Formats: structure tokens, C-alpha cells, sequence
């Protein structure tokens, strides 16, 4: 009967707020630093959202004086011996508020300069619904954003900084609740504890933002390959194997619970990519996921001229701005060595090109991984000295990344005109 | 010596000096994460934002945590021990397995009182004594 | 947001009372900091009387 106490005593503080707030805010921290690669050193910075809300909202029109900006740009990226950051990870959930909109406007103001794509997640409060599962009911989010409720948001999608924000939808279950027959608490070598239940039913037992696995794939897409082509699709990047599902015996026979918050359909995968969101879609039953879309919050536009239309399609694509960013981490990092050396217009075009040259191809290699070694297709690098300043220059590169698959239509038909020898008149 | 040795008729010297540009070790792709971890309860969290040394997680999330003094003194319903006063959960997080409904009963002094009996009370040999056999 | 706060834009205009006790119409009296001050929310945070009802919604609810 002492078990009856413990099953009440401990279960009183595990269900308690504040206590399970740290759980959420550490389980999803453990999730990131689970892989441990050869050359991918993560790093923490525990800060309340309000302590940054006040920061950017006070220094939106003076970002260089922002305290955070002075702990990522001018601190490690700018300074000599400093080690620059790469792809920040916002563990927060951002709504459609006109306050949280600035939070992104500021963090992106940093990311844009520090060159570090800021990945985050968006709350279910965005779509104006109290249960994220009920987003499936919305037909097309494309027609949704036309609603005047998103006016402030559509303005933000037009900003340049938004080409570095990458917001994720859906939240993966990060902990299985405690049952004796399922996920038993590892008791002690004598203190019988394994017989210990919890208390949940519908949908309210710990969640974590998809942004984790998104970044935790960018890390993977670096130890294996070297660039960030390997974070999309099933066969290529985002697959995310083996998630923490859940099972429960209400009355039937252990009816499984999908690991993901929401079971996105096919046209949901797409109808979100246009809004500038990253859906974390699940394979029904398979207890797995995959990132089909990896788009920034940047507007895609349309345009009449075909070239212009294609430009905006690649810029919105996050996976490229991750790569183009890695060139900035090459320039402002390596060329710093020869800051005093005597060099020319024809010499800088050598050093900068001789490097990137090993990462540009046209031929395709078997398998995705063996080819994702080569992110770019071709590059131009036209540097040129400026008048007045003798030792100063001004470069201007332009990279065309290997355009990813994105979909296709198809019209099948019985022609009966292909082989006229069987249906023709002459016989 | 700068004075330099007097030159003989056959001075051999052997040059051992080598010039060249030093190498640079690769940069580990750093990943910054920003979220309310401590809720305002840590050595680096209690300090002003102008001076918060970012962590590294060189070891693991188990030890980078213990490096931060994450404790909490939140109240909770009492169902153990005597006297009034709600149960006051008060202990600092070492590993990430601390939220495990088990490491909790080992940490909270009051609950440990019931777990202490389950070591002694439940270990009653009513199977060695009952199994008498002449 | 800040060029506004640079100007001491306050106002002491009267308004119908539906909070607290005693007579006297509610007297909205606070200076504008940001442009989001006209937001029916930052108002309840500023006006002392209304904040009394919002204070209960933190504890009571």
C-alpha cells in the first residue's frame, strides 16, 4: 500500500507546472546533442524570450548595439581568434502577434549579418486554431494569408532578413508517459518502483518543436557530406528515423499514437511551403517523418519574366542560403590571413575561385549522398578594384545551386497513333 | 653570439632555418541554441545579459547541466511524513535523468522515507521462515 | 516608437467608470511610449483601475 502513496506523491510533482517546464526545456536540448559528430560543436545560451523581446524591441533601429548581436557577430564571428556560429536554433514558438513579429525581425537582422540561418517553430495560435491537429481542416493556407488578419505578417515576409528565418510546423513527442507495461520507470536495485503509472489521455503530455530535428539534420548534413543539400526529401536528407511514439490500452488492444502532432497530407506539404513554413510531415504508422519543404519565410513572388520568377524561387529556399552563407564564413575568415599581403584583382579571383572550384560540377554522381558533396552548379567571381582606395576591392559572386526536385504533373493517354502499323489504314 | 666567431679557411655552417606560412585548423560548425532553460535559475542566467558566457557542451548535456546550478524550491501537495507544511521539492539537477519519476524519490527527502521502508519492510523473509521443513 | 517616447505625450481625459469603488469617473492618465499603446491591452496594463480586474484574472482564473 506504500506503492499507493508514491503513485500519488511523485505523480503530484511530475504533473506540476514549472517542474515539467524544465523537462520540456531540457529533453529537447538532449535531443539535439544526441548524435555527437566529428566536427560539430553545439553550444547553449539560456535566455528568457522576454529578455530578448526587450532587447530587439529597444534596438530594432540600432541593431549593432543589441546585446545579443554583441554575442554572436562582434564577439566570435567578427573577432580574429573567435569561432563563428552557424544556424541558430530558436527553441521558442512564435505567434502572429505584432510583438513576436519583431522578435524575428531582430533575430533575422542578426542572422542576416552574422550569416547564421535562424530556425524556429510557430505556435498553433498562428492559424487561429486552438488545436494544431485541426489545421488539417483548412483547405489551402494560400487563401488563408489573404485574410487581413495576416497583414502585419505579409509585410515581414517581404523583408530581406526573412530569407534567413525558417519556421517549422508540427511538434514531435519527446517523452512517452509512464506506464508499467509501457515505458516503465527504471526503479532501483531493491526499491520497487517499476509499478508506477501516470495520468494522460487525449493530447497533453509533453511536446517539442520540429525545429530540433531540422537542425539536428543540418548537423548530420555536415559530418557526412559537407554542405546543406542533405536536409530535404526522403531518399536525400530529412528522414528522421526512429521517433518516440506512444501506445495505450484504453479498452481495445494497445492503440498506437502517432509520434507527430499532426498528420499532414500531401497537398499540406506543399500548401505550407508557399506560406514560408517548414512542415514536419509524418508517415502514418511508420513512426517516422521527413522534411519535404525547407523554405524560408521569404515571399516567393511570381513575376512575368521567367528568370526573375526562378530567382525568387531559389532565394526563398532555405537550404541554399545555408550554403551561400558558408561562403561568407570562408571569405570573412580565411582571406583575413592575407590582409597585408600584396595581391591583385587577378590574385583574389584565384584564391577565392581555386577553393570553391572543388564544389562545383555538372555531372551527377550515383546515389544522393555521393553527389550532395557538390552543392553548386557553377559560379562567377568578378572582383575589381575601386578608385580612391588603393588597397581596397569589391567582389561580386553569383552561385547557381543544384536545383532540387519539387514536383511534377503528368498526363497519361491512350494515343493509338504511336504505332500506326496496327491501327493505320494501309494493311 | 652576435659578435660572430672568427672565420677560418673552411667555414661550414649548416642552415636549419625554414620559412613558410603556418597552417590553420578547421572550424567546427558551431550551432547556437537559444531557449529558456533555467527559467531564471542558473549561475550564468542570474547574471545580466551584457555578460553571459555561452556554454559549449564539450562533454554532454549531463555535465554541462550540472555545471549550472539549476535548483528549484516549488511547493507541492504532501502525502508523506507528519506535521503540516506542504512538501517542498528542493534539489539541484545533475543529469538529464533527474526528471525520471525515480531519481525524484531518491532526491526529495520526504518521499525517500517511504522508499526506505520498501527496502526493509518488503525484504521480510516470510518465505525463508515460512519454508520451515522440519 | 522612440521618437514618440521622446515627446511627453500624456492625456488626462475622463471616461465612464466600471471598476473599483467610490465615485469619480475613471481618469485615464499615462504617457505614450510606443505606438502599440493604443492597443486595447496595453491600455489595461497602464490604467491603474482596470489593472485591478486584470490582476484577479491572474490569480482567480
Amino acid at each position: 500500500v506504500i506503492d499507493k502513496l508514491i503513485d500519488l506523491q511523485v505523480n503530484s510533482i511530475i504533473s506540476n507546472d514549472e517542474f515539467r517546464a524544465l523537462e520540456q526545456e531540457w529533453l529537447k536540448v538532449q535531443e539535439v546533442c544526441q548524435e555527437d559528430y566529428d566536427n560539430v560543436e553545439v553550444s547553449i545560451l539560456d535566455v528568457k524570450k522576454e529578455e530578448l523581446q526587450y532587447d530587439f524591441e529597444r534596438n530594432l533601429y540600432d541593431i549593432s548595439s543589441s546585446d545579443f548581436f554583441k554575442k554572436v557577430y562582434v564577439s566570435e564571428f567578427d573577432q580574429y581568434g573567435g569561432e563563428p556560429y552557424g544556424a541558430i536554433l530558436g527553441l521558442y514558438n512564435f505567434e502572429n502577434t505584432t510583438n513576436d513579429i519583431i522578435w524575428l525581425t531582430g533575430m533575422g537582422m542578426v542572422a542576416k549579418n552574422s550569416h547564421a540561418p535562424f530556425i524556429a517553430s510557430i505556435d498553433k495560435s498562428f492559424f487561429g486554431v486552438k488545436d494544431l491537429s485541426e489545421i488539417t481542416h483548412i483547405k489551402s493556407f494560400e487563401a488563408l494569408l489573404e485574410h487581413p488578419r495576416y497583414k502585419e505578417w505579409n509585410d515581414f515576409r517581404n523583408l530581406d532578413v526573412a530569407a534567413y528565418i525558417g519556421l517549422t510546423v508540427g511538434d514531435f513527442m519527446l517523452r512517452q508517459p509512464y506506464n508499467p507495461e509501457n515505458n516503465p520507470v527504471q526503479y532501483k536495485l531493491m526499491e520497487g518502483f517499476n509499478e508506477f503509472v501516470d495520468y494522460d489521455k487525449n493530447e497533453s503530455y509533453l511536446w517539442g518543436p520540429a525545429s530540433i530535428h531540422l537542425v539536428k539534420n543540418m548537423m548530420r548534413s555536415y559530418d557526412k557530406t559537407r554542405w546543406f543539400q542533405y536536409i530535404r526529401g526522403v531518399e536525400s536528407g530529412g528522414y528522421v528515423k526512429n521517433l518516440v511514439a506512444c501506445v495505450y490500452d484504453n479498452k481495445g488492444i494497445l492503440e498506437t499514437k502517432s509520434p507527430l502532432n499532426v498528420l499532414f497530407a500531401d497537398y499540406m506539404e506543399l500548401s505550407l511551403a508557399n506560406i514560408g513554413l517548414i512542415p514536419f510531415v509524418s508517415e502514418k504508422g511508420t513512426s517516422n517523418a521527413c522534411f519535404f519543404s525547407v523554405n524560408s519565410a521569404k515571399k516567393v513572388e511570381e513575376f512575368v519574366d521567367g528568370f526573375d520568377s526562378a530567382n525568387s524561387r531559389l532565394i526563398a529556399n532555405l537550404s541554399y542560403t545555408m550554403c551561400i552563407s558558408r561562403i561568407s564564413h570562408y571569405i570573412k575568415c580565411v582571406i583575413r590571413d592575407k590582409i597585408g599581403s600584396i595581391v591583385d584583382v587577378e590574385s583574389i579571383q584565384k584564391i577565392l575561385s581555386d577553393w570553391i572550384s572543388e564544389f562545383v560540377t555538372t555531372v551527377y554522381q550515383p546515389t544522393p549522398l555521393e553527389m550532395a558533396r557538390y552543392p553548386f552548379r557553377n559560379v562567377s567571381i568578378e572582383v575589381k578594384t575601386i578608385p580612391g582606395k588603393p588597397g581596397w576591392y569589391s567582389c561580386k559572386i553569383n552561385v547557381i545551386p543544384h536545383i532540387q526536385f519539387e514536383g511534377m504533373n503528368t498526363t497519361m493517354t491512350i494515343d493509338t497513333r504511336l504505332e500506326p502499323e496496327l491501327f493505320g489504314t494501309n494493311n | 653570439a652576435k659578435n660572430k666567431i672568427p672565420n677560418s679557411r673552411l667555414m661550414i655552417n649548416y642552415e636549419t632555418n625554414v620559412d613558410g606560412v603556418l597552417k590553420k585548423k578547421e572550424l567546427p560548425y558551431r550551432v547556437l541554441v537559444v531557449g529558456d532553460l533555467s527559467k531564471g535559475r542558473s549561475v550564468d542566467a542570474k547574471k545580466e545579459f551584457a555578460d553571459r558566457e555561452v556554454r559549449r557542451v564539450n562533454n554532454g548535456v549531463d555535465r554541462v547541466l550540472e555545471e549550472m546550478n539549476i535548483s528549484f524550491d516549488f511547493e507541492a501537495p504532501n502525502f508523506v511524513s507528519k506535521d503540516p507544511s506542504n512538501l517542498k521539492v528542493n534539489y539541484r539537477i545533475e543529469s538529464v535523468k533527474d526528471f525520471r519519476p525515480d531519481a525524484v524519490a531518491k532526491k526529495v527527502p520526504e518521499i525517500r522515507a517511504l522508499l526506505e521502508m520498501k527496502e526493509i519492510l518488503a525484504s521480510f523473509a516470510k518465505d525463508i521462515e515460512n519454508n520451515r521443513n522440519l
